[PDB]
Parts: structure tokens; C-alpha cells; sequence
DNA sequence: GGAAAACACCCAAGACACCAGGCACGAGACAGAAAAAAACAACGAAAACGGCCACCACCCAAACACACCAAACAC
DNA sequence: GTGTTTGGTGTGTTTGGGTGGTGGCCGTTTTCGTTGTTTTTTTCTGTCTCGTGCCTGGTGTCTTGGGTGTTTTCC
């Protein structure tokens, strides 16, 4: 198992979440696992909200995720809406609401 | 890319039938207020016979094939799929009658 | 540098029958970034307010857990310590 | 009279689109950028980026005024219902 | 050539147009000004910012990144344009 | 004799919109402090400038709130503030959802 | 221990707030109000602290969580 | 000292050595530190010199927490920059509104 | 012993400049010490952001009075470019 | 806060017209890239004074006691 | 109004501890050349933004009717 994903069970790409927390200044040192638990989190928070954009793109029978699927997802979600309450997306619509 | 109406006939490319809808069945299909599920449910892409009408009133194919009465165009003798059991309850709803124009009906 | 095949992967992992368009897939790579840069800037926070100049896993777990609402924070939490874990363990 | 208002709030929550007319946005953008900076370029996703955060906020901005015109026990949204959820947001 | 007066352009139906979406079953007469003073506000609010961007860039044309920085500086973070 | 009702009510409102002193019992606030903090972690202990500021920020929320709440109530065309006044308020400002 | 603030005290904050008359259920909303507010603050400076590997909650750990909130505080060593 | 060079009272060394310790970019150059020293001066200035006015005009010789309060509720820019902090025991302005005062 | 850095006698000493019979509390010196430390933290932040976007390494004057352009009111903004530009020039002419 | 009057604001329905919108082509400023070229920031070092800590003493205004003032509500 | 009379601002003498100033020292800014590279600089390519132009009709909108829902009034 040479990837660092590999050796994690992980999708997103370890070393280039790596890469970012270097280059990015944030600390002068970043330590072994940091990386690895942030990938996690990213992947899980992502397939959290493709979870429900695939269901909302299955609610309006469509076969695509569009923005308007990604919006309703993030909008509708409790705790996805009160992490996002300041995102703004694109050809997302708004909330059917009367 | 071309693809066939299934409830009128007409064949035309699929993303027209997307972006505009179906000239003649929006009235009881609303194809371009419709998802690309339900375009597919409605149009299909594999089909058979292409057939062009000029004169819709006196052209006894049109009649034979029953589109007389839609827009002069590219239409398929025979259209692979037929349209799904919620959509033929709705059009029963309007109290249009569905024929089947992919030919194992008849 | 984009998200976008890592996110088509979750996808079919999770959604086999369901596509993704080109503008929800900003939306995703916009998202992740995001989130990367939020969680970044608080583990840098969390490392000066304690005189520390390495991020390590704990300093990540606490900021998921600042920046994560109560039960987002729980499953993100346990996501990646199980990750972390067997990572180790390989 | 009340019918047509709720279809239409109806087929607007329901679509996505742009309400404002892009080229009557793009001039007006270019008219206000014309006081920073002199005979400017813009990209056009600039200005596509600019008129949906424009009409995002400005569909906030009504959400709020209907929710105050609503608790003054009234149906008609006025400037001054306006003028207290931009108070109340904190704006200047 | 200058642009002169170009609120305008927010016609009185596009004003509506934007309510009903909002929400609002009816409008007053002086809305529509409103909402074009607080727009006009909010825009002029943004573009310095994006002015001010790519003025310090030394460039003389207004980027996708330019609006991008100047809304996640007021707290406006837009997703599908990047970020 | 007996002054009118809100007159006492203004001469109050000029008295503290001048103080700056707190106008809530500490211990009260303290106790509280502490039986919110022990649903996180027990044997919890506090720096008596931890409380001051949480006291602090504690009432300029309250403050600013109940101007809000006030900017409603007159706005609705009335002079007592309500529940249903601040539940409004804290949407607005967007503390409520 | 939420009863400790009492209804005098809420009426001063009112009336600090300029409020001139008062319903009576506002007391317990204002209570369930700063519950929430405070159960905000102290969750976060209660994870500032164990994050400090500490015992003590210090006024940094508050004027960190106020940071976060937004609620800037000066006046206490920031 | 570089203040003097500068004709400033904030130090530039300081500043200079936040900057560099505080980890925000690579390197810093000369000229960041001196611009920003003299543009706190001037902030700090503006703000004691109003709270030294509001300290006046209650007849007082020293600033309290409660003239920074008022001086800075009371000046609209300062008042639109520092417009999310509160200033423990700082108050509030004294304002009541129209429609409250007696008839 | 704990020899920790503060601007209390910039305070002072700006004080006695604009104010000279005029103290100044110990609460409020904190406060403005607050107000310093938070001003240094956001117009770095600023000045950081805006070299990582311009892709540069280095946070020069230009970087420091676009964060200042950005960040103050136009009068207030405008007081603090004349005042830097000065103190830069000033500082440059000599050494 | 409820009941009552009522009026005119805003919507609604309609016809007429504009210019946005859609598309196109042309031109080229300026953006992106490349190659060049240097002063500027970091490094070590030595260097010296400012800024820290301690401690001292004075007087602003905190405090308590008097008073005139001037709104409050009663008549 | 007419009236007494509660509220609140102005005034004075008294206390003191915290503001201010001053000595001692140590550590951090300071001056400095060299290193090395991030800049700046120049020159070149070429995309896309500006620039303009035509035609259509989706849209904008001017206006008559009028009713409902807002503002006021009484209790
Ligand atoms: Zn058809």
C-alpha cells in the first residue's frame, strides 16, 4: 500500500491535503496524522452532502445532481444549514416556503 | 442526437427536446418542464423510420400514423420504449387515450 | 486542482445512479475548500493560543469539534479518529 | 385579486433563474464601477457572480420585510418595514 | 462613453419579480425605490472592493476572483464560481 | 402622591442608560455558570475575570436585544414587549432560524 | 439556578434597554434566551479548555469563544 | 530607534517583530512596519483624543471605560469600525426614543 | 520575572500628545491595549490574505495600504494612507 | 385589542411599444508567459539603550453632607 | 393655570490609593555585509473583452377598474 490513502481506506488524496496544510502557513510543522484526519473528516463531510444531493435529485426524478439539488440539500439539512447559513450557491434557488 | 417523442412521434434532438419541449404533446406531457427522466420516458432515441409530412390534413400517412393533427416534422414509425405506468395514469387522468406506437401493440 | 474525481468516487460509493453536474461540482470543490481554510485557520488559532507551532491530530479534533455542530461534530469526530487508527495500524 | 400574486411566488420559489435583465444589470454595474476605477474591464462571470449575489441578498432582504410586515398583522410590506429589518440586520 | 442613471434598468416588474420570490404578497408603491437605494448601496459596496482588487493587482480587468474576495469580505461566500 | 405609570419607568431608563454597573446578582449568575458548565465536564473550576466577562457579554446581548425588541414593538405600533417580539427580533438578526 | 435571575433584574436590563412596559411572560423567555446564549459561550470555552489539556476555565478561554461568536469583548487582557 | 527616524511614537521593531513571529507570510518588508506603526498612532490618537473630549465634557481629568464607550458610539466611522465589540462597562448612550417620552 | 510587552506607554505617550491634561484608567488603558492588539490582528490578516492571493512573499507598504483601503471609512481611511505615506517617506528619505 | 367605516393603493387586465437579447464579426488592449536583472530580506553578529520591574508620593474625584433648583401632579 | 413639593442638579469638605515619576537592569532592537532569491523589468503572444450592428418579440409599461386591506375611530 505506497499511498497514504491506501493505507487510511480513503478517498480524497492525503498527500495533497498535505501539500496545503505546508503551503499554506498555518504551522511550522504539521505532524503525521493531522493530515490524515483531516481528509477523513473532508470525505465524510462530502459524502454527507452528496448523500442528500442524490436524494434531492432523486426527489425532483431527475438522474443529475444540479446546484438547485445542492442548495435544497444544504438548506433543508438542520446541521449542514447551520454550518452554511453564510454560503451562497449558484443556480440554487430558493427553499419552497409559503 | 436525435430522439423520438413517444406520445406525438416527432423526433428531434434531445437536447432541443429539453431545452423547448415537444411542440405538440406540451400540452398534455409538459416535456420541457419535465426532467431528463422523464424526457427519456417521453422521447427516445432508438427508434425506426424516419418519416418527413409536409400536408399533416390530407396526407393519409399522417392519419395512418395519427399525427395529423401535430406539427409537420421528422417523425418514427416505430419508437423502442414505451411510456411508464404513473405518466399513463396521468394522460388517462386528461382522458387522452395512449396508443403505443413501438409496435408490439397493434 | 479540483475535487472533482475524488467527489465522483464518494459518489458512486454512495450513489451509484445518481451524476453530478459541472456547476454542482464547483459547488463541491468551492465547499471543500472552504472548509479546508476554515478548519486550517482554526487548528493555526488553536496552535498560537497554546504556544504551538506543529498541527497535530489533536489540535484538528478539537477544531472539528469548534467548528462541527453536536452530532456533525460526533460522526466527523469518529470518522476521522477510526481513519487515524488504522492508519497507525498499516 | 390574490390569486395570480401566489402563483407567481409559487413558479418563482420553484425556478432558479435571474430576475433582473442581465444587460440592464451589466450597465448598471459598470455605471457604479465608473467612480473606482476609470474606464475598466470586467470579466463576464464577474458579473454573472455579481447579479446572483445580488439577487440572493436582495431575496433575503424581502423574506425579512414580509416577515415584519406580517407581525405588524398587515399584508403589505412598506418602506419603512424596509427600513427596520436593515436596521435590525446591523446595516448602514 | 459614461453611463448616467442606470437603476433604471431595475425595471418595476423585475422589482416584483424579485419580492415574489421573497415572499411578499403585496408591494407598496415605494418599494421599488427602496430596493433600488439599498441595492444601488450593496453593489457600490461590493465593486470597490473589487476595484480595489484589481487595482492592487496592477491589472485592469475585473476578475471571477476579484467579486469572489470582495463577497467572502462581507460574508457573502458564493459557491459555483469558485472558492 | 403617585406619578403616572412610565414615569418612574423613564426616570429608570435615564438612570441606567447612564450607569454602567452590572444589573444582575453575581452569585445567581455564577451558580448558573457553573450548573450550565457541568453538563460539558464535572469538577469544573472557574477565574472569577471568567465569569465577569461572560456576565458582561451576557447582558450586552440581553441589551442589544431588547432594543430590538423595542425597534418591533414600536414598529407593530404598540409599547409592551412581548415573547413573540423577541422571537421575531432573534429571526431577524438571524439567532433564529 | 436560572431562577436566580429574577424578574427585577431582567426589568433593568429592559429598562437599560429602553423598554417601558413589559408583558409577563417575557422573564422566562429572556431566561430560556441567555441559557442558550451562555450554553453557546461556555460549550466552546469549555473545549478551549479541555483542548489546554486544563482544569481552570480562564478568561481567555471566554474571550476566545466571544471571538468566535463575533461578540468581541475588550477590557479583559485581549 | 526607527520611530524617530520616522517621526513616530509606536515602535517599528515591535511591529516588525509581530509581524515576522506571528506567522502571516514568508517575508516582510521594510516598508509594512513604519506605515502600519503610523496608522495605529493615528487610530489611537483619533480614539483618545475623542475620549479625552468626553472625559472633558463631563468634567473629569481621566479616562474611564465609560467616555471609550461614548466616544466611540458617538463617532459614525469609528462607530461603523468597531461596530460588533462591547466594552465591558461601557455602557450604553443614553437614548430614548420619541414615541416612549411622556405627553 | 514575566516580562511581557504591552503599548500602555504608547498609549500614554500618545495621549499626552493629544490630551495633555487628561489620565486615563487602568480598564480603559486595557481596553485600548484590546483595541491595538485586535487592529494589528485584522489589518495582518488582511495584508496576508492579499500576498497569498497576489501570490507574493513578502508584505511590503502596498500590501499594508490596500488592507488599510479596504478596511477603514473613506475619511478615516484617507487620514491613514496621508498618514503612512508620510511616515514611509519620512523614514526612507533618512536612515 | 376588538369592532367599525371606508377609501384609495395596489393589483389586475389590456394594448402598444422598446431595446434587451441573441447572434454575429472585428479589432486589439491587455493578459499570460518568458526571459532578464537587481536590490532587498534574511542571517549572524555585535551593541547599546529602551522598556521592563520596584517603589515612591500626591490629589481627582469618590465620598458624605447642604442646598437651590424645577419639574409633577394635585388642584 | 395655580400651587405645594417631590426629583434632580449644583455645591462644599473630607480620604485615599491609584496615577505618576524615578532608580535598576536585562533583553531585545539596532547597525552592519553578505547571500540568495523574490522581486522588478522588458518583450512577446493571443485571448477575450470591447466595439459595433441588425432584427425579433419577450418584455416593459401606461392606464382604467376596482376592491380589499390599511388607517382611523370608539370602546
Ligand atoms: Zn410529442
Amino acid at each position: 500500500a505506497k499511498t497514504r490513502s491506501s493505507r487510511a481506506g480513503l478517498q480524497f488524496p492525503v498527500g495533497r491535503v498535505h501539500r496545503l496544510l505546508r503551503k499554506g502557513n498555518y504551522s511550522e510543522r504539521v505532524g503525521a496524522g493531522a493530515p490524515v484526519y483531516l481528509a477523513a473528516v473532508l470525505e465524510y463531510l462530502t459524502a454527507e452532502i452528496l448523500e442528500l444531493a442524490g436524494n434531492a435529485a432523486r426527489d425532483n426524478k431527475k438522474t443529475r445532481i444540479i446546484p438547485r439539488h445542492l442548495q435544497l440539500a444544504i438548506r433543508n439539512d438542520e446541521e449542514l444549514n447551520k454550518l452554511l447559513g453564510r454560503v451562497t450557491i449558484a443556480q440554487g434557488g430558493v427553499l419552497p416556503n409559503i | 442526437r436525435e430522439r423520438a417523442c413517444m406520445l406525438c412521434g416527432i423526433v428531434l434532438p434531445g437536447r432541443v427536446f429539453m431545452q423547448n419541449g415537444c411542440p405538440n404533446c406540451d400540452s398534455v406531457l409538459n416535456l420541457r418542464d419535465s426532467d431528463q427522466a422523464t424526457v427519456n420516458e417521453c422521447t427516445s432515441s432508438s427508434f425506426e423510420g424516419l418519416v418527413a409530412v409536409g400536408d399533416n390534413e390530407h396526407s393519409w400517412v399522417a392519419k395512418w400514423l395519427r399525427v395529423d393533427r401535430f406539427q409537420p416534422g421528422l417523425y418514427a414509425v416505430r419508437v423502442d420504449g414505451r411510456l411508464p405506468s404513473d405518466i399513463v395514469a396521468a394522460l388517462e387522468q386528461y382522458g387522452v387515450y395512449y396508443r403505443p406506437r413501438d409496435g408490439s401493440v397493434i | 486542482e479540483s475535487y472533482s474525481i475524488y467527489v465522483y468516487k464518494v459518489l458512486k460509493q454512495v450513489h451509484p445512479d445518481t451524476g453530478i453536474s459541472s456547476k454542482a461540482m464547483g459547488i463541491m470543490n468551492s465547499f471543500v475548500n472552504d472548509i479546508f481554510e476554515r478548519i486550517a485557520g482554526e487548528a493555526s488559532r488553536l496552535a498560537h493560543y497554546n504556544k504551538r507551532s506543529t498541527i497535530t491530530s489533536r489540535e484538528i479534533q478539537t477544531a472539528v469539534r469548534l467548528l462541527l455542530p453536536g452530532e456533525l461534530a460526533k460522526h466527523a469526530v469518529s470518522e476521522g479518529t477510526k481513519a487515524v487508527t488504522k492508519y497507525t495500524s498499516a | 385579486p390574490g390569486t395570480v400574486a401566489l402563483r407567481e411566488i409559487r413558479r418563482y420559489q420553484k425556478s432558479t433563474e435571474l430576475l433582473i435583465r442581465k444587460l440592464p444589470f451589466q450597465r448598471l454595474v459598470r455605471e457604479i464601477a465608473q467612480d473606482f476605477k476609470t474606464d475598466l474591464r470586467f470579466q463576464s462571470a464577474a458579473i454573472g457572480a455579481l447579479q446572483e449575489a445580488s439577487e440572493a441578498y436582495l431575496v433575503g432582504l424581502f423574506e425579512d420585510t414580509n416577515l415584519c410586515a406580517i407581525h405588524a398583522k398587515r399584508v403589505t410590506i412598506m418602506p419603512k418595514d424596509i427600513q427596520l429589518a436593515r436596521r435590525i440586520r446591523g446595516e448602514r | 462613453k459614461v453611463l448616467r442613471d442606470n437603476i433604471q434598468g431595475i425595471t418595476k416588474p423585475a422589482i416584483r419579480r424579485l419580492a415574489r420570490r421573497g415572499g411578499v404578497k403585496r408591494i407598496s408603491g415605494l418599494i421599488y425605490e427602496e430596493t433600488r437605494g439599498v441595492l444601488k448601496v450593496f453593489l457600490e459596496n461590493v465593486i470597490r472592493d473589487a476595484v480595489t482588487y484589481t487595482e492592487h493587482a496592477k491589472r485592469k480587468t475585473v476578475t471571477a476572483m476579484d467579486v469572489v474576495y470582495a463577497l467572502k469580505r462581507q460574508g457573502r461566500t458564493l459557491y459555483g464560481f469558485g472558492g
